[PDB]
RNA sequence: AGCUAGUUGGUGGGGUAAUGGCCCACCAAGGCGACGACGGGUAGCCGGUCUGAGAGGAUGGCCGGCCACAGGGGCACUGAGACACGGGCCCCACUCCUACGGGAGGCAGCAGUUAGGAAUCUUCCGCAAUGGGCGCAAGCCUGACGGAGCGACGCCGCUUGGAGGAAGAAGCCCUUCGGGGUGUAAACUCCUGAACCCGGGACGAAACCCCCGACGAGGGGACUGACGGUACCGGGGUAAUAGCGCCGGCCAACUCCGUGCCAGCAGCCGCGGUAAUACGGAGGGCGCGAGCGUUACCCGGAUUCACUGGGCGUAAAGGGCGUGUAGGCGGCCUGGGGCGUCCCAUGUGAAAGACCACGGCUCAACCGUGGGGGAGCGUGGGAUACGCUCAGGCUAGACG
């Protein structure tokens, strides 16, 4: 299936995560469909995490089933919140 | 690693004053004045005509010594300069100057470049809040260096300040002599620095 | 957009099959000069409607045989057999230089 | 000549001659020294030059030069081969690297020790 | 067989320049004429004209020459130092807008055959259309 | 570093106290028989110790070696022109505590006109390098307790070198007694 | 270091051999390949098969020596 | 240099998720080839990397994709998907037991063992993060991964002090005997304080979980650390590893002793046979520096395979000539078509890199964010100068 998931890049002890859309059976670094956002765990930057919302929503609609952490991140950003 | 070891010998080798001690390297003592010739035996000998390569090499060495850096680092800096657009020589020089130690030396925080570097290493030198201990720290313009909180009451620093009390600083620099502060303002151009080095020769040497 | 090609019917020696010479003029990747370079394609003709010495429009298609992956779209112009003749001559020459 | 000609046949790319067959372009091949002997050099040069017929891990029976002021090499000595020619000697393309296996370091070297594999002298 | 006409014309021009002859006569072509016009505009030649020698249409070319150089090797100075047919037949070079040459860094000129007509390097750049790099002229 | 310890019963042991025979895996080189095993705080220290030991031993060995071809004018000549021909042999045993024994046994068995020579004596399996060495030297490969690897054995067979495999020391000794010959 | 471990033995020249070298039958033993001294070459001392010359043998290989003394 | 016999096409059927010579029956006799087939060798391929002014040239390590193989070969089964790395069956090869009838195996997973070999790590800790799978869930599993260990194997960062301080100690070295060199180097004064010890001490980890809200959005709660008591901060606190190459020209840097075409060096010219700026040492220098040199390969220089940008009277090089096939190439004008060619637009050209900008790790490497570029390739439109093609004419080529 298709998942919204976090791809580790970066350095040892300096992790960086790509909030990304990809197939379930892939390398956690692998050929992903689209880069929707990015997240730094270490909170080192002011704009530490950011995801484009509309694209994410579209993906969800299509049926992109997110990872739990990813979902949390999305919620934090303001994707799942509706009015 | 540093050069480490005998200093004014290098100056002697070039034949132009290199100011690698500050004082004494100012007085009749740098060995430029007492003896002006290259070191070791055949220094006082007949000076033979040097090859085109050789002169350039000498110039490069002079430069490196003046800035007190490892060759690899120097090479890297040069490469970076080349990559950046402008005047590959002047820009390179500016970049070199931007080395924290050099800046410190200029601001009269320490009377010698090696001394300045040492000071920087031993947490005595602070760049906008944090004590920075690596002289390879490159400073981008409009930025503040200061003698550290807990190093403000040490004798050497005071002496340095006194020495630089009265005598003025470079146009790219400003220093607060009261509170041991020093802003690096402009990025230092070649015209500002009346250095004995010719950058062109260095560039040529590097080329091939 | 299926690959649509221009070429001449060089051989009708088999049932339902037309052999088509497609001549492509591409420049050399290094020397910058155009090489008039040919390739043979075996095309499906369900009627034998097409004949020796016809220039036709050949479409990339779903396969009908092992290297017969082309449908014949339409006939462009019929009777410029000169090219065919040239090809034949070339073929004949190919026989010569064996032993 | 003409570009057309080139197109037709192409420039025959230079098959660069492999100057040393220590196999694979291996930097160092270990060899068993078959027979160590001395050699008369060439027309412009004269010396009893020290050499060893060494057989290899590859299966190659070669001649190999011994640098150093007097060898230590036996008759079934374990050696490591440098390669890099000698302009004097016929059939000989290999240095023997001194300071390994059974070729011990040159005694009483103090300047160019690295090439000949002798350890730092203990100063007084 | 005269195998390239443009190239031949160029060669003739070069020969004329070498020899210090004021005017030469090259066979008639529209393309050739255009090229000549371009050259004239640039200033590389003094002028051009079409005439008829025998019963064949022909193109007279007025060669421009520099002032007499005083002293050793007393020849006048050359205006067309060098010409080259770049787009040689069966080699035929074509350039895009990005690959337009600034030959002699703005001093020498290339002439380009283009969709928008036969035209100069500068003109090509302005118009933003690549084409056939027929001839290098300096 | 200790990888595995296994008693004589055939059981895996994670912990072994004072006085138990353990099959200790984890030594980078095969240590000598009756070698005193010692504990170290870290690895670097151990390495340093090893280096020091090597320095102590190796230098001395070198020195010992060096006082042998003293005179090269006449003595060397005497030593190069050999009257009684020597037989070369290269041994490979199963343990350190058998190879030595074998050597001791065969050092006596040398009174004959043909004098036996040991060029390479190590514990373990024969290989193609060994075969190569034999070819170079005209030497025999003898094995006690260790069977030859298949490839190695094949190589030995085809190249034409003496390959030997044994069950008892006595057998080996007997075999050796045939190698001096007589011609007449 | 410079190792003078060389045999300086007498020999009669026997065979006219290659590369400024003469097979000389030794009184220490065999006929070897022993080549001329550079000094001799410089002086242009011509040698015939039948001179009682001194040979400098190096013990590493007794194959090659050196014709040192003038006859 | 010819290759082909399911081989090339057909009709019918089988088989497939599906086309197809994938397979079979039958008819036909084709198909490919010098625009290089078939054969041999070689080789995973690329995104890239290294080099290079560029064009190119070499390489495909790590990282990313795709393929292929899981001792060798063959073949199916089950399923969404395998012809199935830690499933199956079978033959062979090999190792392992056997009560000789038979079974067990497969590290090209991590670690490790050997063996080859110049040479390559730890039988490490952890599910904490991310991801995987299963599960309502907790949670279980995870040699993916996160980290730690070893190796100067790369690359980067810092230390081996700094400031004084002789018209110049000793030591050593040369000298023309005055002197010079090492060298402000040292010693010695002053100052700082890696190491080191204490005191604390992380970011990374906020969720899934529970409760309120409808099990939605939303609100609060709590737990959860291999790295690691590490990084890092606060206090103290020692002056605290310098080595290697070379020093005749290239090529930076020179003297003396010893040696005597010997011993040696050498990458090339070549140095060495009694005053060697080329050998051994010593001083002195110079290059770099926790490294430096040697070796091996690759590119460069090498415009020594030349497209950009080489030539062929005598250097290596014009075939011995003729006719002629492919092929390549082509006069002038007018008109179309628009294949090349150019252009505009768009789509692609993934990410990582490379480039620019800023930002994080005290700098830098490293990484992150954003941006631009990017040959090529498709699609749509346009342009017709120049090739290409069609049509018409011309007379300078050529032929009669
Ligand atoms: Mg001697
Ligand atoms: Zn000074």
């Amino acid at each position: 299936m298709v998942k919204i998931r976090l791809a580790r890049f970066g350095s040892k002890h300096n992790p960086h995560y790509r909030i990304v859309v990809t197939d379930a059976r892939r390398k956690r670094d692998g050929k992903y469909i689209e880069k929707i956002g990015y997240y730094d765990p270490r909170k080192t930057t002011p704009d530490w995490l950011k995801v484009d919302v509309e694209r994410a929503r579209y993906w969800l609609s299509v049926g992109a089933q997110p990872t739990d952490t990813a979902r949390r991140l999305l919620r934090q950003a303001g994707v799942f919140r509706q009015e | 690693g540093r050069y480490i070891g005998p200093v004014c010998r290098l100056c002697r080798r070039e034949g132009v004053k290199l100011y690698l001690k500050g004082e004494r390297c100012y007085s009749p003592k740098c060995a430029m004045e007492r003896r002006p010739y290259p070191p070791g035996q055949h220094g006082q000998k007949r000076a033979r005509r040097p090859s085109d390569y050789a002169v350039r090499l000498r110039e490069k060495q002079k430069l490196r010594r003046i800035y007190g850096i490892s060759e690899r680092q120097f090479r890297n800096l040069f490469e970076e300069a080349s990559k950046k657009k402008g005047v590959t020589g002047s820009v390179f020089l500016g970049l070199l100057e931007s080395r924290l130690d050099n800046v410190v030396y200029r601001l009269g925080f320490a009377v010698s470049r090696r001394q300045a570097r040492q000071l920087v290493r031993h947490g005595h030198i602070t760049v906008n809040g944090r004590r920075v201990d690596l002289p390879s720290y490159r400073v981008r313009p409009g930025d503040e260096i200061a003698v550290a909180e807990k190093s403000r009451n040490l004798e050497l620093i005071r002496q340095n300040l006194e020495a630089m009390k009265g005598r003025k600083v470079g146009p790219w620099l400003s220093l607060d002599v009261e509170g041991m502060k020093g802003k690096f303002l402009r990025l230092p151009d070649r015209e500002d620095l009346a250095l004995p080095v010719n950058e062109q020769l260095v560039i040529e040497f590097y080329s091939r | 957009p299926k690959k649509v090609l221009t070429g001449v019917v060089v051989s009708d020696k088999m049932q339902k099959t037309v052999t088509v010479l497609v001549e492509r003029q591409f420049p050399h990747p290094l020397y910058g000069k155009v090489i008039k370079r040919s390739k043979k394609y075996l095309a499906h003709d369900p009627e034998e409607k097409y004949k020796l010495g016809d220039v036709v429009e050949i479409i990339e298609s779903r396969p009908i045989s092992k290297r017969k992956r082309f449908r014949v779209l339409r006939l462009v112009e019929s009777g410029r057999m000169d090219l065919v003749e040239k090809y034949l001559i070339r073929r004949q020459n190919y026989e010569s230089l064996s032993k | 000549p003409t570009i057309n000609q080139l197109v037709r046949k192409g420039r025959e790319k230079v098959r660069k001659k492999s100057k040393v067959p220590a196999l694979k372009g291996a930097p160092f091949r270990r060899g068993v020294c078959t027979v160590v002997r001395t050699v008369t050099p060439k027309k412009p040069n004269s010396a009893l030059r020290k050499v060893a017929k060494v057989r290899l891990t590859s299966g190659y029976e070669v001649t190999a030069y011994i640098p150093g002021e007097g060898h230590n090499l036996q008759e079934h000595s374990v050696v490591l081969i440098r390669g890099g020619r000698v302009k004097d000697l016929p059939g000989v393309r290999y240095h023997i690297v001194r300071g390994v296996y059974d070729a011990a370091g040159v005694k009483d070297r103090k300047k160019s020790r690295s090439k000949y594999g002798t350890k730092k002298p203990k100063e007084a | 067989m005269l195998t390239d006409p443009i190239a031949d014309m160029l060669t003739r021009i070069r020969n004329a320049t070498r020899v210090y002859k004021e005017s030469t006569d090259v066979p008639a072509s529209r393309f050739k004429e255009e090229i000549l016009r371009i050259l004239a505009r640039e200033g590389f030649i003094k002028g051009y004209e079409r005439v008829d020698v025998d019963g064949k249409p022909y193109l007279r070319v007025y060669l421009k020459y520099g002032p007499r150089r005083q002293g050793p090797d007393p020849r006048p100075e050359q205006v067309i130092h060098h010409i080259r047919r770049i787009s040689k037949p069966g080699r035929r070079v074509y350039v895009g807008v990005k690959e337009i040459p600034r030959v002699r860094r703005g001093l020498g000129i290339a002439i380009l055959s283009t969709s928008k007509g036969v035209l100069t390097d500068r003109e090509a750049r302005k118009l933003g259309v690549g084409g056939e790099l027929i001839c290098e002229v300096w | 570093r200790i990888r595995a310890m296994m008693d004589a019963d055939g059981n895996q042991r994670k912990e072994a106290g004072p006085g138990s025979a353990v099959q200790v895996l984890g030594f980078q080189e095969l240590p000598h028989a009756g070698d005193v095993v010692e504990w170290v705080p870290d690895l670097e220290a151990a390495k340093e110790i090893a280096e020091e030991r090597k320095e102590e031993r190796k230098a001395r060995e070198e020195e010992e070696k060096a006082r042998r071809p003293r005179t090269m004018a006449e003595l060397l000549r005497a030593m190069q022109e050999e009257g009684r021909k020597e037989l070369n042999l290269i041994l490979r045993a199963d343990t350190q505590g058998s190879l030595e024994a074998i050597q001791h046994i065969l050092a006596r068995e040398s009174t004959e006109d043909v004098k036996i020579n040991i060029l390479l004596a190590q514990v373990g399996a024969p290989t193609e390098s060994d075969v190569l060495l034999a070819q170079t030297a005209n030497a025999a490969i003898l094995a006690f307790g260790v069977n030859p690897p298949g490839s190695v054995k094949k190589k030995a067979e085809e190249k034409g070198v003496l390959l030997k495999t044994f069950r008892i020391i006595y057998d080996l000794v007997d075999e050796v007694r045939n190698m001096v010959k007589g011609q007449r | 270091a410079k190792e003078k471990d060389t045999i300086r033995t007498e020999g009669v020249v026997t065979e006219a051999l290659p590369n400024a070298t003469f097979r000389v039958k030794l009184d220490s033993g065999p006929e070897i390949l022993a080549y001329i001294s550079g000094k001799m070459r410089m002086h242009y001392i011509r040698i015939l098969p039948g001179d009682r010359v001194v040979v400098e043998i190096t013990p590493y290989d007794p194959t090659r020596g050196r014709i040192v003394y003038r006859k």
